[PDB]
């Protein structure tokens, strides 16, 4: 006649990027970074273009877009409303990824090299972190975007006030704090293809503070960092044999070739061992067909190979090797496998960080460091209380400590002013103390709106 | 798209019922039908129409010539000399597609008058005006009329529309199909001191010139189906919902303040199943109908719903609590997603049948908690792979045969048999559960949502059906919608779960390998079996190790046979910590059972039921022991109480003691651990030390501190010792000595606990404990040692079994004068008496069960009594029983009483097909054929019921037993 | 195939920032005739014409990262493109110290990190064909002179 389930003795107490970045698709996720391009990490520069409209020298005229957003917001409402009225899912295609159309907001960095960044075509939620008032609230602040959230414990190192509201980014990379600004009065945001130029505004850019990450970025040459080299690999090939139209499925090894190019032949090779073989003569010459006795696993089981947060953590860490390999023991420590793997054994409680030294990303006091640190009387006597009382109100001690009257804290503090056990508790409490004074000073940095003279 | 089978679209229909005679059991009315033709040259309109007199038919006040035939009302001719199952099959699945509406047939066809032909063919309005009248219907409409005299409302006499699926044809003329949706209009002119209940909104309600007569005028603008409209008369008290106003209960007199304390729960259903979906209820009324001598324990209509009036329970009644809100609760789950939102064919019914057994698991996960949710789909998860391993497999969504391992034809559900009916909800709504586990809740969630906001935006419009048809649903729009919502298809979990008709078999064992730290699975599938298929997906297992729990995903394609996953340190064996468990909460563990090389703790193949599976895992014996212990599922503590069963070691004994003493854990996990540990004490006798098992848990537990062996006075209100405490006697009854016998200090105890039982002072009854006290002395029972056949008399009569008998004599005659609730203990006497004459106790005689098996009993003690007779012409081999309930099929009142006198003959059978038995005659498969061929042919669960009863005793070719 | 849009930052002056801002919010493809921009074969130099008015443009690389992020709810964001240049209109030079917010100002010189800092390498491979040219070299790590 009721629960009778001994629930709170069994059991005591979501990001869904698109179509072109769960299938790994080649423009977004790229096979092979060069060194120039690794430099040029999540810094594209403008190219110049060998064909197209652009490609002829001369003044282009921008087309700005009202009536293209305005179009297709209207079109993809009649698709939710026809599909029941719903949440829908949109980002089907490469061309809803484009710029000319949604909402836009742009979101700059603190940090000049995170640890994880997102790749294009992945998504992130903003969620609003807020903590009720002591008793009575009014009711979180309203916020233009994302959802809001009530956080006893917060998420972030530092703890959230009563009656603070704090908007985050949060994906499975990472999860950072964002302040919203507005945008400068001056600043358009053009969009350049083969085709031509377009102008939007923009109206609302976040600053996202340090990044607490989620995710594990690997060394290089790690177990787990080499397993997802072999797993791009082979996934690369699933889906080169996927697009082949003869039957038996056939590809060139020479593709495989120009998609990984700093592979030996020998690794590539091996991943056709399995799954393919070569023919030499007669028909399908010089190709790897497909098994007859293999199948080509569906795509739901290619998605479950290799996952996109994974991908952005191998590009962080070739592009953290390139950076460490051109300057030349203090930069190996700010690099992202080590701040990772020190963040997300901090925050299983493992070990402790020191939140001020040198892998902290601004170079000064603000922003923390995640880098490991281990959890861890002669003349005293003549006074004998009586003229030791005398002498600590004649030193202005309080009175509150001379009247305790004690013997040994009454000396102790004699001493302590003619000179002006545990080691769990005092250190714990000075880290979590120091990495809030470093969460509120980064806040108060960060959603400054005062201006900063050059 | 909805593209008619009918060359006619209906818009409206009227019903109207005058003269409901009870002492004649007749009805007299019309029907008047609005069609629009679609095609020109219309010419025959073909209607569904079972045992209804026609007496004329006006199509556009013109008058027109029909013609009737019915041909599933003698399947086979009288004439036809075959005696095979196949051949009824074939004909009656033929019988049954020659009436189909789902089909452009029917059985009563209407010629168009020859002047209307320049109507029809310019596509103009048809009015067809039947009146008909049922004379004496046998299964349309069920007339309840008691033998007391006085008049029909004081007296307690009632009408009600019983059937399953499309049986409204057997009280009106229709289009019986669930596609053909219309408005309705629904006039009954019945006694003044009688209320008609019905589908629609009660508009008005006038009297009859004479005043002695008033007739209620429904009108349902929402349009339904024809087999969605319903009907209840008689004489019921009424009253309106305090909590929610447009929700009416209706009870037979003298049962109000039963049906107040029942149908006090429903407002908190209502809210559940409106804020899970976001749609409100789309009835403008809500009527709940408690009835006697219903078909079905819960028949759920168009803003109706029709229950039997014994769910009707007392504030002091427990263990019928749970069982009755669960009834209601399917009950408004099938108003949301059976008779709101419809079927668009045959096929796709397994997604209504999904969606309802789904939100109303939902409900019983809130309302009873997630332990009860994975209980009761773990039961059945058991029931489908019983019944699938059994007999071939259940196919949701066939393709039009499909299913050709079975005898019957899974075209119509008028064919199917009954068990597989069950089957097919049971695995429906576990495929919808298997759907939410590959795409989320809330996307699900959001799926159905969108299905009911295109049904609720469609029943508004008038267009006849230019937009009604977006109230019905079909496999491809749902998979669709799922598609809108989520972007992921499921395609691959519809083609193995539902397109191909199977479970899988697994079997697994580990081996792990110290040096290279890793745990070798060895995982095979059983392929070959009648009922399997072969799995390919991914598969979840969780290895508990010294470290924690870890789930790893293995890929078992068909040539995988080992599966090497990594292991953990074992550094919690070195440092006495703490061992994580599932969640989050940690517990001290004594390790001195484990090996000292592996670190792991226990493994479990698919802990989430993700499949549709069934699991042999072979642990070491220990690792069922610390699963059963320190596991944070009920599925898992379940398992291996099942597989400590095989393991009868002292340490076995000790784990499933500790779950018994254990509060804090789930309460049907310690009544299953009665029964092991009873099993468990039977196989180590000669080894046992101490007193019999759980008599001193239960002193210690349930009886007092000062007397051992007086128990407390009945205190019922903690509801999880008191399932204990009722359970564990039962189970200690089992109990089996060396020499065969049961202890006689089990019995003393069992005796004791029946003598000094006081419920003078709970504020629950006691009607259950008492029952199962006679379950418990009945389970002590062991076979009597005849000797030369000696007769069974006083002289022979065992010094054990005449305290048994004194008992439960004791019992019965006073339940002949104080009685209690489901007559329980007449129940359980009644079985018990059988449990004595099963052995060689008491003389085998039916002539009591005989007795009570008689038309004027309660239902419950009825069905016990039967399934006595049952059981005694098995073992007597009786000739004259067998014909006693062949004829009791053949002409009882009550047919729920004739569908379980055939569903117990089936399961417990007086032969089998190798069986050569004195009862295999010619004039046996005479009258079984008769008995498929016609005798049933008014109930259509009958005819299924003699069809599975003709399968089990003479298969699937010609009789053996026959020239 | 597909290939990443490329987007950038144009800051305007602000009187003309005010102009192309109202045809901007108007719609009309007047604004097309109205706006454009001519990118000189150095890569770094430009002409924007507001009203055919020329004014003088340099494309600079900001310090921070930007990356625009499309939505269709205000719940969840997809990332579209990565922004690191700005076409302001009125080497080192070519690098821009401050980021578009008002509290990034400095950015460069104050809030980043000099060990993620430190052209070395091409002046180096210089440095190697010059000694593969010659026939002898000679080399001595020196002191002053």
């Amino acid at each position: 006649p009721w629960n009778l389930s001994n629930d709170e003795y069994y059991y005591p107490k979501i990001i869904q990027h698109s179509i072109p970045a769960v299938e790994l698709r080649q423009p977004f996720f790229p096979t092979h970074m060069g060194p120039i391009k690794l430099r040029q990490f999540h810094r594209p520069p403008l190219k110049k273009y060998s064909f197209g409209a652009l490609s002829q020298p001369g003044p282009h005229s921008v087309q700005p877009l009202l009536k293209h957003i305005k179009k297709k917001a209207k079109m993809r409402e009649q698709e939710r409303q026809a599909s029941g009225g719903g949440e829908m899912f949109f980002m089907r295609t490469p061309q809803d990824l484009t710029g000319k159309d949604g909402d836009l907001i742009l979101a700059e960095y603190s940090e000049e090299n995170g640890p994880l960044m997102m790749q294009v075509g992945m998504a992130t939620k903003i969620k609003n972190y807020y903590k009720r008032k002591p008793g009575k609230d009014p009711g979180a602040p309203d916020c233009k975007y994302g959802e809001t959230v009530y956080c006893h414990t917060s998420p972030f190192l530092g703890s959230l006030h009563p009656g603070q509201l704090l908007q985050a980014f949060e994906n499975n990379l990472f999860r950072a704090p964002i302040y919203l600004h507005k945008m400068p009065e001056t600043d358009f945001l053009i969009i350049r293809t083969r085709q031509g130029y377009y102008i939007r505004e923009l109206v609302d850019i976040f600053v996202v503070g340090q990044q607490c990450p989620l995710f594990e970025v690997p060394g290089p040459n790690s177990k787990r960092a080499n397993t997802h080299i072999r797993d791009f690999l082979q996934v690369f090939i699933y889906r080169l044999f996927w697009k082949s139209k003869d039957r038996p499925r056939r590809i060139r090894m020479e593709d495989i070739k120009k998609a990984f190019p700093s592979h030996s032949e020998s690794s590539i090779r091996k991943r056709l061992k399995l799954c393919a073989d070569f023919k030499r003569t007669g028909m399908d010459s010089n190709w790897w067909v497909l098994k007859s006795d293999f199948r080509l696993p569906t795509e739901e089981e290619i998605r479950a190979m290799v996952s996109p947060e994974q991908c952005c953590a191998y590009y962080s860490m070739i592009a953290a090797e390139q950076r460490l390999k051109d300057a030349g023991d203090d930069e190996v420590r700010t690099a992202p496998w080590n701040t990772t793997r020190a963040f997300i054994a901090a925050m299983k409680g493992k070990c402790l960080l020191e939140v001020t030294g040198v892998a902290d990303p601004t170079g000064c006091g603000e922003g923390f460091s995640y880098v490991k640190i281990p959890n861890k009387d002669a003349d005293l006597r003549r006074l004998s209380l009586k003229n030791a009382k005398q002498l600590l109100r004649k030193f202005g001690v309080p009175e509150e400590e001379i009247k305790k009257l004690s013997r040994w804290e009454v000396i102790d503090v004699v001493r302590t002013m003619s000179t002006e056990r545990f080691s769990v508790a005092e250190h714990q409490e000075r880290y979590k103390e120091e990495c809030q004074r470093i969460f509120d000073l980064q806040n108060k940095v960060l959603s400054s709106t005062e201006v900063l003279s050059t | 798209g909805f593209e008619s089978p009918r060359p006619y679209k209906l818009t409206h229909q009227v019903v109207c019922i005058n003269n409901i005679n009870f002492q004649r059991k007749s009805v007299v009315g019309f029907v008047e039908l609005t069609i629009f033709p679609t095609v020109a040259n219309l010419n025959r309109i073909k209607l569904n129409s079972k045992q209804c007199r026609i007496y004329r038919v006006r199509i556009n006040d013109l008058e027109a010539a029909f013609i009737y035939n019915d041909p599933t009302l003698e399947v086979c001719h009288s004439e036809s000399k075959q005696r095979n199952l196949n051949y009824f099959s074939n004909a009656y699945a033929a019988a049954v597609s020659a009436v189909d509406p789902d089909a452009g047939n029917g059985e009563l066809c209407i010629k168009v008058p020859s002047e209307l032909w320049k109507h029809v063919d310019e596509l103009k309005v048809l009015k067809i005006h039947i009146n008909f009248s049922l004379d004496q219907p046998k299964g349309g409409l069920h007339f309840v009329v008691p033998s007391v005299e006085g008049s029909m409302a004081e007296r307690g006499a009632h009408v009600f529309s019983c059937g399953y699926q499309n049986s409204t044809r057997f009280w009106f003329p229709c289009v019986d199909s669930y596609s053909e949706l219309c408005t309705w209009k629904l006039e009954f002119t019945v006694d003044a001191a009688m209320v008609a209940v019905s589908n629609g909104d009660l508009v008005e309600t006038v009297y009859t010139h004479d005043m002695r007569k008033k007739t209620f005028h429904y009108m349902l603008t929402i349009p339904t189906a024809a087999s969605n409209i319903s009907l209840a008369i008689g004489p019921f008290e009424i009253l309106v919902d305090p909590y929610m106003h447009e929700v009416t209960h209706f009870c037979l007199p003298q049962l109000l303040p039963l049906l107040k304390h029942t149908t006090s729960y429903l407002h908190e259903v209502f809210e559940f199943y409106e804020e899970i979906l976001t749609c409100r209820y789309p009835y403008s009324c809500f009527k709940t109908v408690f009835i006697d001598e219903a078909y079905v324990e819960v028949a759920a209509y168009a803003s109706m719903s029709i229950f039997s009036t014994n769910l009707l329970h007392s504030a002091m009644i427990i263990d019928e609590t749970p069982l009755t809100r669960r009834c209601l609760a399917q009950s408004l789950a099938q108003q949301f997603f059976g008779c709101f939102i419809s079927r668009m064919s045959w096929s796709d019914e397994w997604v209504l049948k999904g969606i309802s057994g789904y939100i109303y698991g939902l409900w019983m996960k809130k309302t009873f908690g997630v332990n009860e949710y994975r209980h009761w789909i773990k039961e059945e998860l058991d029931k489908i792979v019983a019944y699938e391993l059994k007999t071939g497999g259940v196919l949701l969504h066939p393709i039009f045969n499909p299913a050709s391992h079975l005898h019957f034809s899974i075209k119509h559900p008028h064919t199917l048999s009954w068990e597989y009916y069950s089957m097919f909800q049971c695995k429906a709504h576990l495929v919808m559960r298997l759907i939410e586990n590959r795409i989320s809740m809330e996307f699900m969630l959001q799926v159905f949502n969108k299905l009911l906001s295109l049904a609720s935006t469609a029943s508004s419009q008038k267009f006849q059906s230019h937009m009604w048809s977006q109230m019905l649903v079909s496999t491809s729009g749902f998979l669709k919608s799922i598609s809108n919502v989520s972007g992921k298809d499921i395609q691959p979990l519809i083609k193995q779960w539902v397109d191909q008709s199977g479970v899988v078999k697994f079997y697994g064992s580990f081996a792990f390998n110290r040096k290279r730290n890793v745990l070798e699975l060895e995982i095979k599938q059983d392929y070959t079996s009648p009922g399997t298929q072969k799995y390919v997906g991914p598969l979840k297992v969780t290895v508990q190790e010294l470290d924690g729990s870890f789930n790893h995903t293995l890929q078992i394609e068909e040539n995988s046979l080992k599966h090497d996953i990594p292991c953990h340190s074992k550094s919690r064996r070195n440092k006495k910590k703490k061992i994580p468990l599932m969640n989050g909460e940690e517990v001290d563990m004594d390790l001195s059972a484990m090996d000292a090389d592996s670190p792991l703790l226990w493994i479990r193949i698919d802990p989430d039921m993700s499949v549709l599976r069934k699991v042999e895992f072979e642990q070491a014996d220990f690792m069922w022991q610390y699963q059963l212990r320190y596991e944070r599922d009920v599925v898992a503590q379940q398992e291996s109480i099942l597989a400590l069963e095989k393991f009868p070691t002292p340490a076995s004994r000790l784990a499933l003691t500790d779950i018994l003493e254990q509060e804090q854990c789930f309460y049907r996990v310690r009544m299953s651990a009665c029964f092991c540990l009873a099993k468990i004490a039977n196989s180590m006798v000669s080894t046992w030390t101490g007193p019999p098992a759980m008599k001193s848990l239960f002193t210690r537990m349930f009886c007092c501190k000062s007397c051992p062996n007086i128990v407390k006075t009945n205190n019922f209100m903690s509801f999880q010792s008191y399932f204990l405490q009722k359970t564990m006697p039962v189970a200690m009854a089992l109990l089996r000595d060396v020499h065969n016998l049961c202890p006689k200090e089990v019995l003393t105890f069992i005796l004791d606990l029946i003598k000094y039982n006081d419920n003078r002072k709970n504020k629950f009854s006691d009607n259950y404990y008492r029952a199962e006290m006679i379950d418990a002395l009945a389970n002590s029972v062991t076979p009597a040692v005849s000797v030369n056949n000696e007769v069974r008399t006083l002289d022979n009569l065992n010094p054990d079994v005449r305290l048994i008998l004194e008992e439960i004599t004791r019992f019965l005659n006073m339940e002949k004068l104080l009685p209690s609730y489901r007559h329980t203990i007449t129940v359980s006497c009644l079985r018990a008496i059988r449990v004595l004459q099963k052995n060689g106790h008491v003389p085998s005689d039916p002539a009591l069960f005989k007795s009570y098996a008689e038309y004027g009993h309660f239902v419950d003690i009825r069905i016990a009594a039967l399934e006595a007779v049952v059981d005694y012409t098995k073992v007597d081999r009786s000739y004259e029983e067998l014909q006693w309930l062949l004829n009791m099929i053949q002409n009882d009142p009550v047919p729920y009483v004739r569908h379980k006198i055939l569903n117990m003959l089936t399961k417990n059978p007086p032969f089998t097909k190798n069986m050569e038995s004195p009862l295999c005659n010619e004039a046996l498969v005479d009258q079984l054929w008769k008995l498929m061929n016609s005798g049933t042919s008014h109930d259509w669960r009958l005819r299924c019921g003699a069809v599975d009863l003709y399968f089990t005793l003479f298969g699937l070719s010609r009789p053996s037993c026959l020239p | 195939p597909h290939e990443l849009e490329s987007q950038f930052i144009l800051r305007l002056p602000p009187e003309y920032a005010s102009t192309v801002r109202r045809a901007v919010q108007s719609g009309h493809v007047n604004l097309k005739d109205r706006l454009t921009i001519e990118l000189h074969p150095d890569g770094r130099h430009g002409i924007v014409r507001v009203d055919r008015v020329p004014l003088a443009s340099k494309l600079v690389d900001l310090p921070c990262v930007m990356e625009s992020l499309k939505t269709i709810d205000k719940k969840t964001f997809y990332k579209t493109a990565d922004i690191c240049q700005m076409l302001v209109s009125t080497e080192k030079k070519f690098i821009w110290n401050h980021g578009i917010t008002l509290p990034l100002k400095n950015v460069r010189k104050r809030r980043f990190r000099k060990t993620a800092k430190k052209d070395v390498e091409k002046e180096v491979k210089r440095l190697l064909s010059t000694d593969a040219e010659a026939v002898s070299t000679r080399w001595e790590i020196i002191a002053e002179d």
